[PDB]
């Protein structure tokens, strides 16, 4: 399994596909998320409460 | 020995990653969103409580009309309810007792579920003479079904105890993409919103990205200390929070290709069954083992709301697609229905 | 107080009691009465390619019961013609070659023994043992196969299932009373022993004894010993439940009517000798043959009765001297010396010689002295009277013999040598067997009693030694019921569940709750409810791989318990009802009482399997185990 030389260069192979990929700042992945976050959050019932009014559970 | 050069060259390729992952922390998702203004609390309060389930709840999954919902029992059975009325609109007797998994496809039509029979089992609602029957048993897996979520009405994808997923041609019950990479158990998957995309959660501790239709592994999340038992997407396709037994959920970015965030307190000890956004992906809530589910604000981490009223566990939970309301369901027989 | 079958779900626990004891087989099921009569009810009507077999079957067994040659000719001609030739000229015959080459050449032969068909027994039997006997399994007949088999081991008797008449016998240990049982009509005797006058004699052996050699030769149906249908007891009694003569004995008879002459007791030689082969086969010696054992029935045919001082020597043989006095044979008398089939053979001589010339041949002159009958039968031989035939003369001797490998019946061929002596050249053996000649004494129609001797006390240690006393014999159960209540009880049963049926495709209720799962087993069981309570409710069970469900009648089913929950599968007893006690993870405990042991004995079995596997199971399945 491990002694399989088949498998060793089957996990180094995909290490490679791994190791080569565009990587971008966290900075930027947060900034990107927040902004999602502000862009939705009027369209979000649980994050501010909508009155019983529209509510099917009520 | 070539056997030995291979295995410094993927120890040297490991370290390349984690270079490669550190030069892009420049700054963390805390520090990002240190001014946006808190949450509140989330008065969140049970509305329905859907009764039924003769045992322990294992599962459950909401349909796209926000309406429906599907969930799987100790008992046998899978349960279609109707959530606005608490009517049942099927109950159905499965033939292994020992199903684990569920879930409701987008259209409405069919439902899914499968366990220890090592089987996906697709269900057909309604028929033209109008009853509900085994439509298909997607066999090939060689341990339980965990998780399975459909495409669309005509292909499915699972995950297994055997550790690998599985891509399915329903019509023809061919198992026609094979994923593998995992070296334990596989317990729950997410799919993308695109669909071309969906991400795994193991025992091994780790999580993986995938390619639908490619068939490869694109990328392997750690950090988690034990197995991951839940696993969902964030509402845009790019990062996706996981549940695990160490008692802390994370948050992992895809383009960054690494951690942002632990959502954990000291006073937490029991691990997470159930992960899932708000519409929004402001709010994260977690099914836990000590019987609540908890609601925490993705961006910056505290710990903003509690749904408590179930006497046993949280095992599974689940978000509209209206994001109006969440489903728990509990080892106590019972749904609930809070917003 | 009429025989009452379960309903058929019965069949869900009886199918896997049998398959775990291996008694699905066609050999076993058809060897039995009920087993038999149910398996052709089912060939001949509901199967026309398995009732030609049985129809052949059957006229072959009516074929070995022809008492005359002149009826053999004519049978075998019809059979051969029917099941044979018929057969091979319309190609249907799945027999061998060798079969037909039997029969064809014996007939042109003119030749008739009652074995003739012997080799289609076989054969016939191996065409059922496949395809026919599998979908005779299927059939609703092995279902009713599994309603008689529950009520069959599910019996316990009291005396209450019995309505107990008047005193027919009488011994050192207890009484002989005749009786009814009321389940079936069925005319008995009832021994009854009493264990504390047991206790006293010191003879708790000798009661166990019987038990076990009554168990031994009471198969067979042997007409010429008094066998055992059942036994049981209570605190205070043993009871035998024994075939039933209601003539007396020799003994008695012998002293009504003098000395017998030699063609009359002819006639109870034959029938004595025949039941001593009986015995003898299944490796049992007598030992105390008298006339006093000899019990006549109604019409004048006797049996040999009473197996109390009885022997087996199928491993060890006897040597002690046992029986009365002027029937011990030597071999018998001296101690250490080693004996079997040997002494009963010099009894019955001395027996016979006692018919005719009204004492032991070993009893001089109303002589009352054990060790001078002792000391002549020892050594010395016989005049008997000039009045005794030659052959009466040879067979006596030729039976009383002194030196064991001199004498009749004990050269290695056994009752044979006896039935050929030349006292027997005019008698038929199998009209003796069929009890087809006139018995010379016909018993005519209709302050013995104990007074209260001893206060002694009865123990658990006392009560230990008839712990294995109490047991039935089934091919006797079965032959009283096939004969008795099974035809009206079958229709009966029959008409109670095809009215059920009609009454369910009106009420709603059908589509089969067990079927299309994984369900293992279902059947009624009944739990408390009630916690402050405690009354019993009835309900019916399903036993699930990781659950067990239960309903009342009408809804599905609303309660259950997890195999997981289960800790604990064990025997409790409750008003004197062994039932089951569950042991449950929160320290609550759960109770079964089942309704018959067979059930009680699989309920446990497959609780127990259940729950070790579901257990053994889950903690292997992370979403599923319990975590710290
Ligand atoms: C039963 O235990 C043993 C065991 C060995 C020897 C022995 O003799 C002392 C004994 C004691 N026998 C008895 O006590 C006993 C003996 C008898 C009668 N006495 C006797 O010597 N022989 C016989 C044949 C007796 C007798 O009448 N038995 C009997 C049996 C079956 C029957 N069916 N229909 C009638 C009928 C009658 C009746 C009842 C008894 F309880």
């Amino acid at each position: 399994n491990t002694a399989s030389i088949a498998q060793a260069r089957k996990l180094v192979e995909q290490l490679k596909m791994e190791a080569n990929i565009d990587r971008i700042k966290v900075s930027k992945a947060a900034a990107d998320l927040m902004a999602y976050c502000e862009a939705h959050a009027k369209e979000d019932p649980l994050l501010t409460p909508v009155p019983a009014s529209e509510n099917p559970f009520r | 020995s070539e056997l030995d050069q291979l295995r410094q060259e993927a120890e040297q390729l490991k370290n390349q990653i984690r270079d490669a992952r550190k030069a892009c922390a420049d700054a963390t998702l805390s520090q990002i969103t240190n001014n946006i203004d808190p949450v509140g609390r989330i008065q969140m309060r049970t509305r329905r409580t859907l009764r039924g389930h003769l045992a322990k709840i294992y599962a459950m999954h909401w349909g796209t009309d926000s309406r429906l919902l599907v969930s799987a029992s100790q008992d046998g059975k899978l349960i279609i309810w109707d959530s606005y009325t608490t009517n049942k609109v099927h109950a159905i007797p499965l033939r292994s007792s020992w199903v684990m998994t569920c879930a409701y496809a987008p259209s409405g039509n069919y439902v899914a579920c499968g366990g220890l029979d090592n089987i996906c089992s697709i269900y057909n609602l309604k028929t033209r003479e109008g009853n509900v029957r085994v439509s298909r048993e997607l066999a090939g897996h060689t341990g339980y079904l965990s998780c399975c979520r459909f495409l669309d009405d005509n292909q499915i994808v699972t995950s297994s105890g055997d550790t690998t997923c599985a891509l399915w041609d329903i019509e023809t019950g061919q198992q026609t993409t094979t994923f593998t990479g995992h070296t334990g158990d596989v317990m729950s998957l997410s799919l993308a919103p695109d669909t071309r995309l969906f991400v795994s959660g193991a025992c091994d501790a780790s999580a993986k990205l995938w390619d639908v239709r490619e068939g490869m592994c694109r990328q392997t999340f750690t950090g988690h200390e034990s197995d991951i038992n839940a696993i969902c997407f964030f509402p845009n396709g790019n990062a996706f929070a996981t549940g695990s037994d160490d008692a802390t959920c994370r948050l992992f970015d895809l383009r960054a290709d690494q951690e942002l965030m632990t959502y954990s307190h000291d006073n937490i000890i029991c691990g997470i069954t159930s992960v899932s956004f708000s519409k929004s992906g402001r709010l994260l809530l977690a099914g836990y083992d000590d019987f609540n589910c908890n609601v925490w604000d993705a961006l910056k981490a505290d710990r903003a709301g509690v749904l408590a009223g179930h006497d046993n566990r949280v095992s599974c939970l689940g978000v509209t697609d209206d994001g109006m309301a969440v489903a728990t369901g509990s080892w106590d027989s019972f749904l609930k229905i809070w917003n | 107080k009429k025989i009452l079958l379960p309903e058929p779900s019965i069949r869900s626990v009886m199918q896997k009691y049998l398959e775990d004891r291996g008694e699905v087989t066609f050999e076993k099921i058809f060897s039995q009465k009920l087993g038999y009569l149910l398996f052709r009810d089912f060939c001949l009507k509901h199967l026309e390619e398995a009732k030609p077999l049985v129809e052949f079957y059957e006229e072959i067994k009516k074929y070995e019961k022809l008492e005359t040659e002149e009826e053999r000719l004519v049978c075998s001609r019809e059979i051969f013609d029917t099941y044979i030739m018929k057969e091979l000229l319309a190609c249907s015959h799945p027999f061998s070659k060798s079969a037909i080459e039997h029969v064809q050449g014996h007939l042109v032969k003119k030749q008739v023994p009652p074995d003739l068909f012997q080799p289609y027994i076989e054969e016939i039997c191996q065409n059922l043992r496949g395809d026919v006997f599998q979908k005779f399994i299927e059939s609703d007949k092995f279902t009713r196969f599994c309603q008689w088999k529950n009520v069959e081991l599910n019996i316990h008797l009291t005396m209450n299932d019995f309505s107990v008449h008047r005193i027919i016998g009488r011994g050192g240990f207890g009484e002989v009373y005749g009786c009814r049982k009321a389940d079936t009509g069925k005319m008995y005797a009832m021994k009854c022993l009493d264990k504390k006058r047991i206790k006293m004699k010191q003879g708790e052996t000798l009661a166990l004894n019987e038990r076990i050699m009554l168990s031994l030769v009471s198969t067979g149906d042997c007409p010429f010993i008094v066998c055992m249908s059942y036994a049981f007891h209570t605190p205070d009694k043993l009871s035998f439940i024994l075939d039933l003569m209601n003539g007396g004995d020799l003994h008695y008879h012998l002293s009504q009517h003098g000395v017998f002459s030699e063609a009359d007791m002819r006639f109870y030689a034959a029938e004595i000798i025949l039941g001593l082969e009986h015995m003898h086969n299944r490796f049992v010696v007598y030992r105390d043959l008298k006339p006093a054992n000899i019990l006549l029935d109604e019409h004048g045919h006797v049996r040999i009765s009473d197996l109390g001082l009885a022997c087996d020597f199928s491993k060890k043989k006897p040597h002690a001297s046992v029986g009365t006095h002027g029937y011990m044979a030597p071999e018998v008398l001296q101690k250490g010396v080693a004996y079997d089939s040997s002494a009963d053979w010099f009894s019955l001589g001395c027996m016979l010689f006692k018919l005719l010339r009204g004492h032991s041949p070993f009893r001089q002159h109303k002589t009352k002295d054990k060790h001078e009958i002792d000391r002549m039968t020892l050594t010395m031989a016989v005049e008997l009277p000039d009045s005794f035939s030659p052959e009466l003369r040879s067979l006596l001797e030729g039976l009383l013999q002194r030196d064991v490998n001199r004498r009749l019946g004990c050269l290695g061929r056994g009752a044979q040598e006896v039935k050929e002596s030349p006292f027997f050249r005019s008698l038929d053996w199998q009209m003796v067997f069929l009890q087809k000649y006139p018995p010379p004494l016909i018993p005519p129609r209709g302050s013995f009693d104990e007074e209260d001797t001893k206060g002694i006390k009865l123990l658990d240690s006392d009560q230990e030694l008839y712990r294995n006393f109490p047991l039935t014999i089934s091919e006797r159960w079965q032959q009283e019921v096939a004969e008795t209540v099974f035809d009206t009880i079958n229709a009966e049963t029959d008409r109670l569940e095809a009215r059920k049926k009609t009454k369910n495709k009106q009420l709603g209720h059908e589509e089969d709750y067990a079927l299309g799962k994984d369900c293992i087993m279902h059947g009624y069981m009944s739990k408390m409810g009630n916690p402050f309570l405690t009354q019993w409710q009835r309900r019916y069970f399903y036993l699930f791989p990781n659950r067990l469900e239960w309903r009342g009648e009408g809804e599905a089913p609303q309660s259950l318990l997890t195999m997981e929950e289960i800790q604990s599968v064990e025997e409790t007893q409750i008003k004197e009802r062994k039932c089951l006690l569950l042991k449950i993870r929160g320290g609550k405990q759960f109770v079964l009482q089942c309704d018959s042991d067979p059930e009680l004995v699989q309920w446990k079995k497959e609780l127990r399997d259940a729950y070790r596997e579901a257990q053994q199971l889950v903690q292997r399945v992370p979403k599923m185990k319990n975590k710290p």
